[PDB]
Formats: structure tokens, sequence, C-alpha cells
């Protein structure tokens, strides 16, 4: 039983260094929004 | 339990897809201003 729970966290710590990235896109597509906008 | 994470191991993978769209549109609003 713990086999089989514990090769989760590890297939899904692929998408964990996914989400670092698209959670570092979204906070600097709100940096150049309102810079593109008063341009 | 099986069969709930199931879908989640590959609805995750096309719900990534979508947000590498996402990415290439930040990319060239730089370059545009």
């Amino acid at each position: 039983e713990t086999h089989e729970s514990g090769i989760k966290p590890y297939f899904e710590q692929k998408i964990q260094e996914t989400e670092l990235k698209i959670r570092s896109k979204t906070e600097n597509v709100r940096r150049l929004e309102a810079q593109r906008n008063a341009l | 339990l099986s069969n709930v994470n199931s879908d989640i191991y590959f609805k995750l993978k096309k719900l990534e897809k979508e947000y590498e769209l996402l990415t290439l549109q930040e990319d060239y609003i730089k370059d545009e201003q």
C-alpha cells in the first residue's frame, strides 16, 4: 500500500518544476500589462 | 482511491499543454513594448 502511495509524489515532482515556471510567468504578465496599457 | 488518482494523472498533462501557449504570448509583448 505504501509503495503505491509513495510513487505518486515522484511522478508529480516533474509537474512541480513546471509549476514554478507557470507561477513565475503569471506574475510577469501582470507587470507587463499595466506597463503596456500606459504606452 | 486508484480510480480518481488515474484521472488526475492524465488530465494534468493536457492542462499543461494549454499553458505552454500562454507562455509564448508573454514573451512577444516584451518585444512589442
